[PDB]
């Protein structure tokens, strides 16, 4: 839960909130992309976990952590996208093709959103361009992300928590530095006015020789948390792998229906055929000689149009969209 | 105030793991430092910030921290390891204090 | 290279003062932090004093030496000093002059480089 230097915010310029965007993946076949934030969804404060409500980053200078539910957030990076999961760090989610993807959270007016770039083009299986999977089809191998959240498509290290430093925890008065920490908090603090100096205050605490307050700097003893090693960062100096967490939504193997396309028209002269085709949308045909030469061809098409193709003694082959392979041998 | 405990004493025959455990109150939460001496020669370091070493200290040595527990791991020992091992720690907020473990010897 | 030499020390009776040195070489002495530290016989070791840099400003000691035990530097010959007053028996021990190298974020201070040592005993 904790909070990534967005470069763009819900107005136009970069900021750090809890909703960054740090990668994103596309390559399911389906067109389902999975995407990482610094939130961590389906757990409440404690880290419990319920699918209903999320924790993340709260805009204050004790900086806690606090909990919103899921119908406020929402994912769009042409038109509104589908939430089809959510565990930690990451979300699985179908979108409309764009060039960005935007998450937003909207707690009443305040409506926080991140925006990165990223090309997701609309994307298909087989030899024949389709919108969407056609009720009838072949049923032929292909890979989508699983929407078991419990899969696990690697693992992420994460490490302690890194600096935190605030300039609330100090005050000026009178050219004079004071920490300030929150009610009954070790605070560890540390300055240099001259001599390097460090140190942990509980309490409302003076330092002597300083006099500009950004020589100084303080910040909480914060080590129950693990923070994954974004790049957004400044870091703790013991930066051991403290944590591996899985990669939900694996990419796993299943079958796709793919259309059918329209059965050719042969229309044959001396050693050659014409192929009559017909294709609403761009249609794979392919083909090869059976002789020492293959003289492989191949063309995306679509409309209504006819191929000559000379076919020799030794014979042809050509497959027509995601139809079976027809070999042919001429006289 | 930190209180850092060690065993008074690992044995080891050479060729294994041994390991030496410093105990203390939350020192997982801090940085400790491991040093290692050959009475009457002044002792050295060998682990600080729970994880790295200085130049020079062969592979074999490895640092780790935890919650109440810190442990120095030290693959194959030989009859040169034989030392006593200090943990330490910088207590900053009792006064800039340098708290040291009781030791114990391999 | 880099060395701490300590001197300075010997036999002192319980009540009296003494004046430990320790030149440095081999090193920039302004840029660091110095510290000395205490081993007594059979014991472990244990944290005595430590002076900043590169002035010195901020001045640190252990709880029973405050107010007995001073320490100053001069980085112009390279020179740690430990004066003691109204020395006991339980000073008795080796002190090592250390260089006290301090990392910012997290606070942590650790020793790189020790000296040999220099004995003092407080006996009657």
């Amino acid at each position: 839960p904790y909070l990534g230097f967005c470069p763009y915010c819900r107005h136009s310029a970069p900021c750090f909130s809890p909703i960054k965007i740090e990668n994103v993946w596309d390559e399911s076949d389906d067109g389902s992309i999975r995407i990482q934030v610094s939130a961590q969804f389906g757990y409440n404060q404690a880290g419990t976990a319920d699918v209903t409500k999320f924790r993340y980053m709260s805009f204050d200078h004790d900086h806690d952590i606090k909990e919103d539910s899921m119908d406020k957030i929402a994912i769009s990076t042409s038109g509104p996208c589908r939430r089809l999961g959510h565990k930690g760090y990451f979300l699985l989610a179908q979108c409309p093709p764009g060039d960005s993807v935007t998450v937003s959270i909207t707690s009443g007016a305040s409506e926080n959103s991140c925006t990165v770039e990223k090309k997701i083009r609309r994307k298909f299986v087989g030899r024949e361009e389709y919108l969407f999977p056609p009720v009838h089809g072949k049923l032929v191998k292909c890979h989508v992300y699983d929407h078991l959240k419990e899969t696990s498509a690697g693992y992420i290290t994460m490490h302690r928590p890194g600096p935190h430093a605030y300039k609330s925890y100090l005050e000026e008065a009178s050219g004079e530095v004071y920490i300030k920490p929150p009610s009954g908090k070790n605070v560890t603090y540390e300055c240099k006015c001259g001599d390097y100096s460090t140190g942990i205050v509980s309490t409302r605490t003076k330092m002597n020789g300083c006099t500009k307050a950004k020589q100084c700097i303080a910040y909480k003893s914060d080590q129950t948390k693990w923070v994954f090693n974004s790049p957004d960062l400044i870091r703790h100096t013991d930066h051991s792998v403290q944590g591996k967490l899985h990669i939900p939504f694996r990419l796993t193997p299943t079958v796709c229906p793919v259309p059918l396309a329209h059965t050719p028209t042969v229309t044959k002269w001396f050693k050659g055929i014409t192929l009559h085709l017909t294709a609403t949308r761009p249609t794979l045909l392919t083909t090869r000689k059976l002789g020492l030469r293959a003289d492989a061809t191949a063309e995306w098409i679509t409309g209504t149009t006819s191929r000559n193709f000379s076919v020799g003694r030794e014979g042809l082959e050509y497959v027509w969209g995601n139809h079976e392979p027809v070999r042919v041998w001429a006289q | 105030s930190y209180e850092l405990t060690q065993p008074p004493s690992v044995s080891a025959s050479p060729g294994q793991t041994a390991r030496i455990t410093c105990g203390g109150i939350n020192i997982g939460s801090e940085l400790v430092h491991w040093y290692q001496q050959k009475p009457p020669q002044a002792p050295v370091l060998v682990i600080y910030a729970n994880g790295e070493r200085p130049s020079g200290i062969p592979e074999r040595f490895s640092g780790s921290n935890s919650g109440n527990t810190a442990t120095l791991t030290i693959s194959g020992v030989e009859a040169g390891d034989e030392a006593d091992y200090y943990c330490q720690l910088w207590d900053i907020s009792s006064d800039h204090n340098y708290i040291f473990g009781d030791g114990t010897r391999l | 290279e880099v060395q701490l030499v300590e001197s300075g020390g010997g036999l002192v009776q319980p009540g009296g003062s003494l004046r430990l040195s320790c030149v440095a070489s081999g090193f920039t002495f302004s840029d660091y932090r110095m510290a000395w530290v205490r081993q007594a016989t059979g014991k472990g070791l244990e944290w005595v004093s430590t002076i900043s840099q590169p002035s010195g400003t901020n001045t640190y000691y252990l709880d029973p030496v405050k107010g007995r035990f001073t320490v100053s530097r001069d980085n112009a010959k390279n020179t740690l000093y430990l004066q003691m007053h109204s020395l006991r028996a339980e000073d008795t021990a080796v002190y090592y002059c250390a260089r006290v190298v301090t990392e910012s974020r997290p606070p942590a201070a650790w020793f790189d480089v020790w000296g040999p040592g220099v004995l003092v005993t407080v006996s009657s």
